[PDB]
């Protein structure tokens, strides 16, 4: 079970011109459900899995 | 925006939430505190001193409220995963 959790989320969406095709998803017993992107400045990011933008990118890397 | 960043929670034998211990964390070169009514662990020096791998105290539930962990009462078996 991993403990690796996110406590804050990125306010906005970020353009996928802007990101790795890194991607980690937190345990579903962190207190907020999120999913982790890299920057291409290799900045880790918390993302709200249940906005569409999210959403989007995750299809989008698995299309890839 | 910088504080959106992973950061390692401990767990425990409680079935419950994974909490932060205290409501500070480091990540993407920052440091950061965890937003107002974040499940926490309010840990004295000296449970923090023996914190391991495996629950050994009663660990202090808590809300972080201005970076405090504000302790509710709760008591968990909490534990440390690398």
């Amino acid at each position: 079970t991993s403990t690796t959790c996110c406590a804050r989320f990125i306010n906005k969406k970020i353009p996928k011109q802007r990101l790795e095709s890194y991607r980690r998803t937190t345990s579903s017993h962190c207190p907020r459900e999120a999913v982790i992107f890299k920057t291409k400045l290799d900045k880790e990011i918390c993302a709200d899995p249940t906005q569409k933008w999210v959403q989007d990118f995750m299809k989008h890397l698995d299309k890839k | 925006a910088r504080c959106a960043c992973p950061a390692r929670h401990l767990n425990n034998t409680n079935g419950t939430v994974l909490k932060l211990l205290g409501c500070h964390y480091f990540c993407n070169g920052t440091l950061c505190t965890a937003p107002d009514g974040y499940p926490c662990y309010n840990l004295t020096a000296q449970q923090v001193r023996t914190l391991t791998t495996y629950p050994n105290t009663s660990c202090a539930v808590g809300v972080c409220m201005k970076g405090t962990c504000v302790k509710n009462g709760t008591m968990e078996q909490c534990f440390k995963t690398p």
